[PDB]
């Protein structure tokens, strides 16, 4: 819970506040933060809830200072190595990639028909990032124009590549011409949809607001009671305390016409919330007393034929298994090659 | 064939090829007593196995499967050779990489050695022997360590 704790730490740091951290002081903290690193024994378990946090902090834009990030990581790599910051370095690199992505469509754009809302998009990468997609979405009829047309562009740049749109982890804008004055809300894709159903007609259903954007019951559930949270949805039963009320597929919800808010940037898009150990270590001892002398991509292959076919275990717990097994005096590195192993009962 | 093949085989005597299937009580005990291995190191240099000793411990490595099997080897030593005449299995369960002889083994020893005193075989225990099923025919380290403890009390061993 110390390593996850130090983490926490790590991401305030990095993320953002009212008070930007000057460019000196950032990194002296930073150094602080390494001097108590080298001393965590185990350092496997820091990068599983660092990948996470570091997620979150970029794919919704609330990093601060960029720059120091990658200082960040540069120190971590020359600490425990490559194969423990490759992870986060794709994801760093995911979102330099993609920022000059956006430059180049905005001129593709121009020297076309242009669209009529401000586009921007995250590219990401598949197979490095934990997001995936988990709730199905309609897309919205005003948003779809301009979803086909960034896939022409990214069509003709590059092919053979398919994109997965993620519309859980996607925000955006949206402007009302029928209030009383002139108003521009923030607010998810789910959100934004639900709104734009109501542009048509006054009143609708919960199922009829279900089959029309084809969300989930529980996401859909918890977008409500959001929505109602903001009073933008207003029931008939004005007296009725909002978070008692119980929801059900016939209520007739209608757009609140006399909404009011003194604020003119109402933000609702605020954010919610050993076994085979053993058997493993029996498979490398039994494989190093037929083969007395291996290599360790050799021993990991031939692990991984005899073993993972049980349960695909991870390769870093095969590693830790090969290094407990050295400080058991059960395997001895061979001096003049750096990996080779010999087995030493 | 006559005079010349009929003293020629003679198998009313034993011939030169069974000769080595004589024991000499005596000439045993002078050996041990003397002890010539003592002094040398690379003292024994020839292995001498019985053409049954080898059928059994290959039908017994055989039976195991891909399971470690193990066993001790009775026999005597001439000169600078160790004549291995017969071999007994032994009542063990291992697994592919490692055989134990945990507690039904040591009896079945002293036991098997003492029914077989009783119908005339009088050599003893000359050394022990286990297979290694896929992985050449050597010594690994706990061989090595159960070679020296046995080797360092029962001087006359070989694995």
């Amino acid at each position: 819970k110390s390593p996850e704790l130090l983490a926490r730490y790590c991401d305030s740091l990095l993320k953002k506040s009212s008070k930007n951290p000057e460019e000196a002081e950032l990194e002296d903290t930073l150094n602080q933060v390494m001097v108590v690193f080298k001393y965590i024994e185990d350092k496997d378990v820091f990068q599983k809830f660092y990948a996470k946090m570091l997620a979150k902090r970029l794919v919704h834009q609330n990093s601060a200072s960029d720059d120091a990030e990658a200082s960040m990581i540069s120190k971590l790599k020359q600490a425990c190595g490559f194969e423990y910051t490759s992870k986060l370095q794709r994801m760093f690199q995911d979102i330099g990639v993609s920022k000059d992505l956006n430059e180049q469509f905005k001129k593709h754009l121009t020297n076309s028909e242009p669209l009529d809302l401000d586009f921007s998009i995250q590219v990401l990468s598949s197979g490095s990032w934990p997001f995936q997609q988990s709730c199905t979405f309609a897309l919205p009829s005003e948003l779809e124009r301009s979803y086909q047309r960034f896939t022409a562009f990214y069509a003709s740049r590059h092919s053979g590549r398919k994109l997965t749109w993620l519309y859980q982890l996607s925000k955006g804008e949206l402007v009302t011409n029928c209030f009383k004055n002139r108003y521009t809300l923030q607010a998810s894709t789910f959100q934004m949809a639900i709104l734009l159903q109501y542009n048509t007609e006054d009143a609708y259903t919960v199922q009829q607001l279900t089959d029309s954007t084809q969300i989930k019951m529980d996401i859909l559930a918890q977008v409500l009671q959001i929505l109602l949270k903001s009073k933008l949805l207003v029931l008939e039963d004005e007296n009725a305390n909002v978070d008692e009320v119980e929801l059900k597929p016939d209520t007739l919800i209608k757009l609140y016409l006399g909404y009011k808010n003194k604020k003119l940037r109402v933000n609702i898009n605020v954010p919610m919330k050993e076994d085979r150990k053993l058997l493993i270590q029996a498979a490398i001892v039994r494989i190093m007393k037929m083969r007395k002398v291996l290599k360790h991509q050799q021993l990991l292959g031939e692990v991984l034929t005899q073993l993972s076919s049980r349960f695909k275990p991870r390769v870093p717990v095969i590693k830790k298994c090969i290094d407990i097994l050295i400080e058991k005096e059960y395997l001895e590195r061979v001096d003049g090659e750096k990996d080779t192993y010999s087995y030493l009962a | 064939a006559q005079k010349t093949w009929e003293l020629a085989n003679n198998m009313q005597e034993a011939q030169s090829i069974d000769e080595i299937y004589k024991y000499d009580k005596k000439q045993q005990q002078e050996i041990l007593a003397a002890k010539p291995w003592t002094k040398d190191h690379h003292y024994f240099k020839y292995c001498k196995i019985s053409a049954l000793a080898l059928l059994k411990m290959v039908m017994h490595a055989r039976s195991g499967g891909n399971l470690a099997v193990m066993g001790l080897m009775l026999g005597k030593v001439d000169g600078e050779t160790m004549i291995i005449m017969d071999s007994f299995a032994l009542p063990v369960e291992g697994t592919e990489t490692r055989v134990n002889a945990q507690a039904a083994a040591y009896e079945y020893m002293a036991a098997y050695i003492e029914n077989a005193k009783q119908v005339g075989r009088l050599e003893n225990a000359i050394g022990w022997y286990h297979s290694h099923p896929g992985y050449g025919c050597w010594l690994s380290g706990i061989n090595v360590s159960t070679q020296m403890l046995n080797q360092q009390f029962q001087e006359p061993f070989v694995a």
